[PDB]
């Protein structure tokens, strides 16, 4: 019951002297379905108190990691110093489609390469140099984004000038955006900024265009990363049902469909946390209405394809009918061969935003109960999204310690845990099977009817495998 | 559609035909995608010298570096040391993609924190962070020791750290007697090799500079050793291995192979092994100091000869028959100690499997890249074997090593076709390898890309890579592997000569086309 | 025409166009060769399923065996004791074979003898042919031993070793005193490694069965170790070491570790290490006797059980995990000595490592084949891993180990699909991997063939082969790995994880194609 949960949690900020337990004790609380508004138990989106070992990443990774990086046809300059695209490239897996280093450059890496006299002196000059050097060696870029990395908003360098006069030269697109990691407290911020950065250089240039043919079943997939392929199953999944998929960004993007994204009749929001701003300014400049939707488990996709087809004429709805009739016998099979083998199973998460709340859906769909699931940079209306889902007498946590993650498993006991690579390893080495929630462990997709299966298959192999019998010796 | 039987992953199911079809209409609707003809235009032009002149002539733009910023080696060295905390002074996004970084190489949980300043510590300094964090840090991971590394955040704004750390002891954040060492690692100069150099001088400093009246040199009977910047298990193994044979006394400094290789036994252990801090008080008593690494350790070098007044040793890496062979001959001539017979043999054994291998390793053309000290051991070993290192790569070398590098070069026959490069990165090795091509690469992941860029050329175009250095990530357990002495050639050479051989099988597999030189022996 | 700057060996001097008109009017013109629409109708017939049925009832043809005769495992037997000479009674053909096969498979001198016997001594026998050679090879090379084995021509005629031996000594050719040790090994009974054992049980009988009034079981506090034909330096060596960490007294008898691992140091050694005459003769005050492959070594044990009185463990090879412990369990108790942490820790290495691999080792399927021990313990160590093994093979097996074999698949749920065949050549298992497609095979040198048949009918039905076991030709310094102990499952885990690696990263190498997938972390 709660009783103990409340016990274990008191327990475990023990150790934090003064202030550090006043202040994690606000984000760790107990779920109660009943309660609309997260805040009067829970507390997020606030700054990481020092020296515990947070998970949260910088606004440089939300903007160029999340938000900018997927855009194929564009190049991305890391703005500084060698470390952060040097540690940030090709380390997630936002797949597409297009011929690297020529017509892509997702897995590339372009950085300034900040030196003691850059700092001094300024980077501007330099940033000239750059733009004059990739245009003249990779002259199929569609657009240059300059991300900037910590030093160059400390050293006060004024980058859009730089940008809107090479913009003049060339006639080229070039995003400035001021992503430095000092800004903000995680990624959020990130996604706030690439977001604002989108709207004001990349959104509005067809505003005085109409060659485009528009059809009355135009949509637009925002905030779908591919990650392994999940845009592309959610894709075929509603091309299937007759809508046209005009505009995919930023997984398997192109800067052509977000320059057309404008033109569409609905927004299909995946990710709300990271597309959020967008959406809202979309509806309210060009006036385009957008939902959230959930591909994640055969329940929920067949719920979001109704909804989808619910404000569109009677073949859509009809069309949906027929696409769930034709996928209703294998995710059927999926869960005759892989329910008796993962019934009753325990499940805990800490991934990031809107994954910790939406994969509740197919986990519950294999009979697998969730008694824990947090996020690192959430705001409160996630949380207000989760208390629904979750289920009753379950820990919530926010900016998740090590220490905290550690005692509160350790407590708790799940079968399962699925969060990120800087926590695989130290819950492999307990004996609980973990997944990486975001890089599907290297696996994917699992989004839409065709995703259910890996997903159910990559649960089987960790939840069961022989390896997690043998952790002790039996002389020991 | 998806059979339950035969569940397909993103490789092969998005080679179905919906799925084609689903990609075509996207490319073809929406996309503006450039026309394939000048697509395959556009890459002829990347692969010819025209594009190769063009890209030399970069001065601004760095595509594909080969190397990292100074904190993660900082992170690594302070890893090295018994119940040792890194901490890092400035962004907690730098700590995140350091453990990302170090998780994806070494697959094992790797202990860093952060005092995350954001933009309010830019207006008013990070002292506030600095005592929060220690104080949070020391109270929640009891460490021995927290080692302070900087961000380049705290590095613009020029954050005292020795002020900070004080002031935090003064008013009651630690203790007074609490061991908090610390080094400035500013990102945009040198490379992480240089951050793991500062991290070792700073905690040297810490430990021995008040404390050099009673030390006298010799009086322990013991060799320091100091690694540098190492990502190979099996070369901290051996190096012990090989000292303890001889039966000479050693203090390894920052010796990290435990804590990345804990045993997985149903509990986690976050500190494990690593140097103790009465050997590293000690250390000044030694009879000398070797380094394994020197053209990375040249701060270290200065300080252990200015203040332990240790004659250090001109002593290349110990890599390869050669400079092993110095090594242990220094080692001996140091400690009185004769080298004993199982080390005799053992090079024997290499210089057998050598006598095996070198009707296949003899003139082969490599591509190699690295840091500096592993590069050039690298070429010095393939000059051995009577390879031929064509393109020799460094980001992060400079001038003076890369007039070592060519002198070493000069030494041999072999190294007529080498040109060594310094501070260009992997777009310039793509370019050299499709204009003037070897017959593989030697390096880490990245170059991975490269290769299937040569295969699109054309199958007599490619370039296989073979994955020897830092990182290594689309591969398990090669950081167990050995670089350094016989063994660690002994595996160098497996790998080589493995590598050929099965290049060979490759290109000999078709029936009836090339199968008269798919021999059963090789 | 060759070019001096760039000479081309065979592949692909022979694929110049020249060469390709010599060859075409050849076969146009001389070989009335068969059209090549017959070709390749015949072999899609060979790969279908009709072709299996055919070929699976073959009675008396045998097409690529994978075994070879007793005298080879007799000759690696007499190879493991201290300056032994295997002598081989019988024609000097097979002794050049058994020699040719080993240097291949070793890279390593190896000393064998023959009287040469030749007709005439077909017809009247091989005694004045004995007594020529034992008098001839002592005064040559002198041996301290001579370990004598027999060929298909003297088993055939009834030579009778011992009376001829006697004869020879009787006569004066050798002196009385000087041991020669001998074993019938007909090549038409059983394989090589019935020759090993044959040849150990002649060796233990000579040293023993005369001198055993003395000897008390558990007397010299050691642990005989036999393990049988092991052609993996490695595995003797982490057997030692393994005993040494628990500070065990030991007897390895029949170690051939140093004769095939001899240094390049300017001389050569014809005797190098072995076991010693003084550990025969003390083997049977040993606490207990323990056979590594007791699949083969049952006359070893009969012998050991009915006259040294030691009751031998029922123990399978150790390898894998849980096999390893077994053995180091019963070895602790036989020898009262606790196992030590550093086994505990090497054991938790190998359990993190398949923890980190489960992933990318779980569901795939392998077509394995070798020696009965060594392919039992592949059996347990992929069940253990989630592999599933398919198609089991062993040409040299029986229907006890057949048995066995299925009780350990049956206890495991990921032998389902699993079939265990004995008596069957590589042509059934080229069948096989046909009609029911692997993900990958295990075995040696004479499987890549059958990979090539794969690639004829496709890319996407090649199975690629892993070369773990005897012999292997086409690569270099293979037979210094380890595949038993904890290493060796290391060892293995590594190779199969980055076999699956690089098939994975070999298909994704396609630009635009097949490149989405084509992942720098795995
Ligand atoms: S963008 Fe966000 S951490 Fe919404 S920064 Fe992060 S590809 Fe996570 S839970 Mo990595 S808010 Fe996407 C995410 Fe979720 S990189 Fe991916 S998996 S759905
Ligand atoms: S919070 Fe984020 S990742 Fe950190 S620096 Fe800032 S944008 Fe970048 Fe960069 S080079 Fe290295 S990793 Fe930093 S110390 Fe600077
Ligand atoms: S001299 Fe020549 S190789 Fe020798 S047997 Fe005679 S034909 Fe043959 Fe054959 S199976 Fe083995 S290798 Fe012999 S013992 Fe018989
Ligand atoms: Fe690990
Ligand atoms: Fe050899």
């Amino acid at each position: 019951s709660r009783e103990e949960v409340e016990s274990l949690i008191q327990e475990v900020l023990e150790v934090y002297p003064e202030k550090a337990r006043k202040d994690r004790n606000k984000h760790l609380a107990v779920n109660d379905p009943a309660v609309t508004q997260s805040k009067k138990c829970i507390i997020s989106n606030k700054k990481s108190q020092p020296g515990l070992m947070t998970i949260r990443g910088c606004a440089y990774a939300g903007s160029k990691g999340v938000v900018w990086g997927p855009i194929k046809d564009m190049i991305h300059i890391s703005h500084g110093p060698v470390g952060c695209g040097q540690y940030s490239r090709a380390g997630r897996r936002n797949y597409y489609i297009g011929t690297t280093g020529v017509n892509a450059f997702v897995t590339m890496n372009f950085t300034s390469d900040f030196q003691e006299k850059d700092i001094v002196f300024g980077g501007d000059k330099k940033l000239a140099k750059l733009i004059d050097e990739v245009e003249t060696l990779f002259p199929l870029n569609k657009g240059i984004s300059v991300q900037s990395e910590c030093p160059i908003g400390l050293i006060g360098d004024d980058i859009e000038s730089v940008s809107k006069v090479k913009g003049a030269e060339l006639s080229k697109t070039i995003v400035p955006v001021r992503c430095e990691g000092f800004r903000g407290v995680s990624q959020s911020l990130g996604h706030h900024i690439a977001n604002d950065a989108v709207r004001d250089w990349v959104l509005g240039k067809r505003d005085e265009d109409t060659t485009f043919a528009s059809t009355p079943y135009d949509v637009a997939i925002i905030g779908d990363y591919n990650i392994g392929g999940d845009a592309w199953s959610s894709r075929i999944l509603l091309e299937e049902m007759g809508l046209r998929c005009v505009a995919q960004w930023s997984g398997d993007g192109s800067i052509s469909e977000i320059e057309l994204t404008p033109k569409v009749k609905l927004n299909l929001v995946h990710c709300y946390r990271s597309m959020n701003y967008i959406s809202r300014h979309m509806e309210e400049k060009y006036g385009i209405p957008w939902m959230e939707y959930n591909f994640f488990g055969p329940t929920k996709t067949i719920e979001s394809l109704r909804a989808i087809a619910a404000k569109f004429d009677e073949s859509i709805q009809k069309k949906c009918e027929e696409v769930i009739a034709k996928y209703k016998p294998e995710w059927e099979a999926v869960v005759a061969k892989y329910r008796p083998r993962l019934e009753g199973k325990r499940v805990m998460l800490y991934i990031g935003g809107l994954r910790p709340r939406h994969v509740i859906g197919a986990y519950e769909d294999l009979g697998m109960e969730v008694v824990g699931t947090g996020y690192e940079f959430a705001h409160n209306d996630d949380y207000d999204r989760t208390m629904k889902e979750m289920g009753d007498s379950t820990l919530l946590y926010d900016d998740v310690t090590g220490y905290e993650f550690e005692e509160f498993v350790k407590r708790i006991k799940p079968d399962l845990i699925g969060s990120g690579i800087k926590e695989k390893f130290i819950f492999q080495k307990m004996g609980i099977p973990f997944r990486e929630m975001h890089s599907w462990d290297y696996s994917g997709p699992y989004h839409g009817f065709d995703g259910f299966a890996i997903f159910a298959r990559d649960m089987d192999m960790t939840l069961n495998n022989p390896c997690w019998k043998k952790l002790q010796a039996p002389w020991e | 559609s998806q059979q339950v039987d035969k569940i397909k992953a993103s490789y092969p199911l998005f080679l179905d035909q919906d799925y084609k079809d689903m990609l075509a209409k996207k490319r073809d609707g929406f996309e503006e995608k450039y026309p394939q003809d000048k697509i395959d235009e556009v890459f002829q032009w990347t692969t010819t010298k025209e594009y190769q002149e063009l890209n030399f002539q970069r001065e601004a733009l760095t595509v594909n570096p080969a190397k990292a910023c100074q904190p993660l080696g900082a992170v690594l060295c302070a890893l090295g040391f018994e119940k040792t905390m890194p901490y890092v002074h400035g962004s907690q996004g730098c700590v995140a993609y350091f453990r990302s970084y170090f998780n994806r190489h070494f697959r094992e949980p790797v202990s860093c924190v952060s005092d995350s300043m954001t933009e309010d510590a830019a207006v008013f300094g990070g002292q506030q962070n600095m005592k929060d964090g220690l104080q949070n840090c020391k109270a929640t991971y009891k460490p021995d020791m927290i080692a302070v590394s900087t961000t380049c955040m705290a590095e613009v704004i020029g954050d005292d750290l020795n002020a900070f750390i004080n002031n935090s002891k003064k008013e009651g954040f630690i203790p007074d007697e609490f061991p908090v060492p610390f080094a400035h690692t500013p990102s945009f100069v040198g490379s992480h090799v240089t951050g793991w150099d500062n991290m070792f001088e700073g905690i040297a400093r810490y430990f021995t500079l008040k404390s050099m009246d009673d030390k006298v040199v010799g009086s322990n009977k013991k060799i320091n050793i100091v690694p540098g910047f190492e990502t190979y298990l099996g070369n901290f193994r051996v190096i012990k291995r090989m000292l303890s044979e001889m039966g000479v006394g050693y203090s390894l400094l920052s010796d990290p192979e435990e804590v990345l290789d804990t045993p997985a036994d149903g509990q986690f252990r976050m500190y494990a092994g690593g140097t103790t801090q009465e050997e590293m008080k000690d250390a000044p008593n030694a009879l000398n100091t070797v380094l394994l690494q020197p053209w990375h350790l040249e701060k270290t070098k200065k300080f252990v000869e200015g203040t332990w007044k240790h004659e250090v040793p001109k002593l290349n890496i110990p890599m390869g028959l050669d400079w092993t062979d110095e090594f242990l001959m220094k080692v001996s001539e140091i400690s009185g100690q004769p080298i004993p017979a199982s080390l005799t043999k053992e090079r024997g054994r290499l210089v057998d499997m050598m006598t095996d291998s070198h009707t296949w390793l003899h003139g082969k053309r490599f591509a190699l890249w690295g840091d500096p000290d592993f590069v050039m051991g690298l070429v010095k070993f393939l000059l051995e074997l009577g390879c031929e290192p064509v393109h020799i790569l460094c980001h992060n070398g400079n001038k003076r090593w890369k007039k070592a590098v060519d002198a070493i070069l000069a030494a041999s026959p072999y190294g007529k076709n080498a040109t060594v490069y310094i501070g260009k990165d992997l777009w310039h090795l793509r370019s050299l390898v499709f204009t003037d091509k070897p017959d593989f690469m030697i390096g880490n992941s990245y170059g991975k890309f490269i290769q299937r860029d040569t295969l699109h050329k054309g199958k007599e175009f490619e370039v296989p890579l073979i994955r020897i250095g830092f990182p290594i990530f689309d591969r398990h357990h090669l950081h167990r592997s050995t670089t350094l002495g016989y063994e660690g050639a002994m595996q160098i050479l497996t790998t080589l000569v493995n590598s050929i051989l099965e290049r060979l099988d490759e290109e000999t597999r078709g029936m009836q086309a090339t199968d008269y030189n798919h021999d059963l022996v090789r």
